[PDB]
């Protein structure tokens, strides 16, 4: 599966 | 998702072990504690993956198998009595919470100076005045409602005086009928024997 | 801290709410969670920024929600109807972990506001039997008649406000459990010393915040207009 | 060994109003997965054969995931624009490029993780996998942002933990291919420059995975490999030769599905 | 900003045989930005049914895809690429050549 969060940059 | 006892007691002073389960979770998802006092808004305590971890406010015991946690309240006071909810969540952009029922935390307090009593309060104007106050109970005795509609009692609260080290609880009843006496008013409860009444 | 306004609000089945939040400066996350009295906390909203990442918590189309320079927070009930009545708890956060809540909106839909009461406040003077049996007096305030439960009760002592030998209710009760609509009751007990509460020269006064109307709203009725308002009740110190 | 890797792209769209977003998910050197929001379906499905028989459960999970990524790099893409004071105007790229490898003994080796502003480097995920390191000075907020929200721990378990179990899963649901080598087809063909030079041309063809070496035994031309279309892959080596002898060049053809290296001759 | 002209391959998925069914690959890679045209033509028309790969990118950010229509090659028959890009003044078009 993908990456479940991210960065908020 | 996650089970809690609905309710636990705990003795002011010493230490509150939590306990949480979460038998069903993954390798990505974080188990948090917040807790609510009265109707305030919720409030973070602290959070783990693994390992155990300490903050503050609280430590987090998190078994080597993950299926279950502990919150550890060092010191507990009466300010530490609250629902305290254990929410497991999934790494996520969002991060929401999930509020299930929770534990509800009664930490009770001491009680050094019992001295068990069913007093009337007359009021500072005229007519009504009928209050009975049961005071001075140990943390052992439970407050029952009236099984009469017309007769009001209130659950027992804590009271703090700190500048005296003393505590002490209370549960007031009123009715405003013609046969209510605070001799009477509290029937319905199991009261110690040798409680006050005075002539 | 996070900040929400109003902190309490009654009004009428039909009539708009505009709930606002001031999160923690700086914090990209912005949340909503309401309790629909009777049940949990649940997950309303989330803005990142003043996008709206997950709106999977938006009860219908009559709730609204805006965060148009990504700072202070506005949530609309359009119209508003009785199940809407419960608490909005705003939060906002940094790292997503942690959030922070804000004290909330209390919020009542009624389905007609002459139901609504302002309380009576009496206070009770301590026991002769208490002050000689334990050398400390309790006070017991009560406030009854009030609806919907909307009520901050304090104690103030020569003026000033007390906290040490409180003790507040928290919960009221229903007076007539029995009716629709029932009006409440909530007691609170002050304990003092025996010879604080003998120096004729000490003021007690129990102070009950009552939340109801605004000016805003209609009243047609004969009563005074039930809105937002302090009632107390008084005593003095007493050598006998 | 064996890796799950992402490649997420956002396109700035100002023209429309949400930017294109595409998600693809490889295993090793084939492709299983994708996420497009401008396809018929804006979902996350199925790439390749061995991934159909995934139910609801998963595809829900995975959209939920890619979509609400997309919408986080639109956040970013509005933010970039602020950090660089760029015009509303111009169209920009997102890219995000996330993968885990097992070594030999099928166990996590490695996790990599770095984001990309308009096909330059942006920020870098360590080695270590515990903090974020900027690649552009313009980066430095988004750098701090990242490390003060304690984000690389969220990754680390990413990488470590859920990437890992995952790529475990897909190895055995793509059993019958994915642990299949398939040895190039190779050949060398003659093409006359003029009287006095040639070209002599190595191919290797229908081979996975795409890793190959082709040396020549210096006017040395070598493509990229590129797809053949069903999963296998091409790449021609090309050296200059003088018009005559042809046969002190040879080619060395070293790829994982043979059983020893390879010489190839051309056969006029 | 970072401005890479496509790389472009024409080819064949199976060795070329007259009459034999077979595809007609376009691969344009190491290109930036995203935004592309890429078509295949027979006897210098557009082809209808034309599919790509899902846009990917190596480890220098660099985008690539594939294109791809079944085909059936003739002697007498020609095939090409035709890619279009911001990089490009003019459409690049690269015709399929079968010792390549």
């Amino acid at each position: 599966v993908m990456a479940p969060r991210t960065l908020i940059l | 998702k996650t089970t809690q006892p609905p309710s636990m007691d705990c003795a002011e002073g010493r230490a509150a072990n939590l306990p949480c389960n979460h038998s069903t979770i993954s390798g990505n998802e974080y188990v948090y504690w917040y807790r609510q006092i009265h109707s305030q808004g919720p409030q973070y305590i602290i959070h783990g993956l693994k390992n155990n971890e300490t903050n503050e406010m609280a430590s987090l015991i998190i078994t080597e198998d993950r299926k279950s946690s502990t919150l550890i309240l060092p010191h507990a006071t009466l300010r530490d009595t609250a629902v305290y909810y254990c929410i497991v969540v999934r790494s996520s952009n969002t991060g929401k919470l999930i509020f299930g029922q929770g534990t509800t935390l009664q930490v009770k307090p001491d009680i050094q100076n019992p001295d068990p009593a069913v007093y009337q309060l007359r009021d500072s104007k005229s007519s009504d005045k009928s209050v009975c106050l049961f005071t001075d109970f140990d943390s052992q005795t439970n407050v029952s409602q009236s099984k009469d509609s017309d007769v009001y009692i209130t659950d027992k609260c804590v009271l703090d005086m700190r500048s005296m080290d003393f505590k002490s609880n209370s549960a007031v009843a009123w009715s405003n009928k013609s046969d209510f006496a605070c001799a009477n008013a509290f029937n319905n409860s199991i009261i110690p024997e040798d409680t006050f009444f005075p002539s | 801290g996070v900040t929400q306004f109003p902190s309490h609000s009654v009004i009428e089945k039909g009539q708009t709410v505009t709930l606002r939040c001031d999160p923690i400066s700086g914090h990209d996350n912005l949340y909503w969670y309401r309790r629909v009295m009777g049940k949990e906390i649940k997950f309303l909203l989330h803005f990142v920024k003043e996008s709206k990442q997950d709106e999977s918590g938006m009860p219908n189309n009559r709730f609204l929600a805006e965060r148009t320079g990504g700072t202070y927070s506005t949530l609309k009930v359009q119209p508003a109807e009785l199940e809407d009545s419960g608490v909005y708890f705003c939060a906002s956060s940094q790292d997503r972990d942690t959030q922070y809540f804000g004290p909330g909106t209390r919020l009542t839909v009624l389905e007609d506001l002459k139901n609504v009461f302002p309380p009576e406040v009496a206070v009770f003077e301590p026991s002769e039997a208490e002050i000689s049996h334990t050398q400390k007096a309790t006070l017991v305030c009560l406030a009854t008649g009030f609806y919907p439960d909307h009520v901050e009760l304090s104690w103030w002592v020569n003026g000033k406000e007390v906290h040490s030998g409180v003790c507040t209710d928290p919960q009221p009760l229903k007076e007539q459990p029995a009716l629709n609509d029932s009006r409440y009751a909530l007691s609170s007990r002050l304990r003092v010393s025996a010879t604080f509460w003998q120096n004729p020269r000490n003021h007690f006064r129990c102070q009950v915040q009552f939340y109801g109307l605004s000016e805003n709203d209609e009243w047609t009725q004969d009563r005074a207009k039930p809105v937002t308002q302090i009632v107390s009740a008084e005593a003095w110190g007493r050598a006998d | 060994s064996h890796s799950l890797k992402y490649f997420h792209t956002s396109v700035s769209r100002p023209g429309r109003g949400e930017p294109r977003f595409i998600s693809v998910g490889y295993v090793d050197d084939t492709q299983f997965v994708r996420f497009d929001n401008d396809a018929a379906s804006p979902r996350m499905v199925p790439r390749a054969p061995w991934m159909e028989q995934e139910g609801s459960e998963y595809w829900d999970r995975e959209t939920r995931s890619a979509r609400d990524t997309a919408q986080i790099f639109r956040v970013n893409l509005r933010t970039l624009r602020g950090y660089y004071n760029q015009s509303e105007a111009g169209s920009h790229t997102l890219q995000w490029m996330h993968g885990c490898e097992l070594g030999p003994d099928r166990r996590f080796l490695r996790g990599y993780e770095q984001f990309a502003y308009d096909g330059k480097d942006y920020l870098t995920l360590n080695e270590d996998l515990r903090s974020w390191t900027a690649v552009d000075t313009a980066a430095q907020i988004s750098e701090q942002k990242s490390n003060d929200a304690s984000e690389a721990e969220h990754q680390r378990a990413y990488l470590e933990d859920t990437c890992v179990e995952w790529l475990h899963k897909y190895l055995e649901k793509g059993k019958e291919t994915l642990l299949h080598l398939e040895p190039p087809k190779t050949h060398v063909t003659h093409h006359p420059i003029s009287d006095h030079e040639a070209t002599l041309r190595c191919w290797a063809l229908g081979f996975y995975p795409a890793e190959i070496t082709l040396t020549w035994q210096q006017d040395t031309e070598l493509v990229e490999t590129r797809p053949a279309g069903d999963g296998t892959f091409q790449k021609w080596a090309a050296v200059v030769v003088p018009s005559g002898e042809e046969q002190r060049y040879t080619c060395h053809v070293q790829h994982e599905g043979l059983p020893e290296p390879v010489t190839l001759r051309w056969k006029p | 900003m970072i401005q890479r002209t496509p790389k472009i391959q024409v080819y064949s998925r199976h060795p070329a045989e007259n009459g034999k069914s077979n595809f007609l690959n376009c691969y344009v890679s190491g290109f930036h930005p995203s935004d592309i045209e890429v078509d295949l033509l027979k006897n210098g028309e557009r082809i209808e049914k034309v599919e790509h790969s899902d846009l990917s990118f190596s480890k220098d950010w660099s985008f690539y895809l594939l294109y791809y229509t079944e085909f059936t090659p003739t002697e007498k028959d020609e095939y090409a690429c035709r890619v279009n890009h911001v990089t490009l003044s003019q459409p690049k078009i690269v015709k399929w050549d079968r010792d390549m």
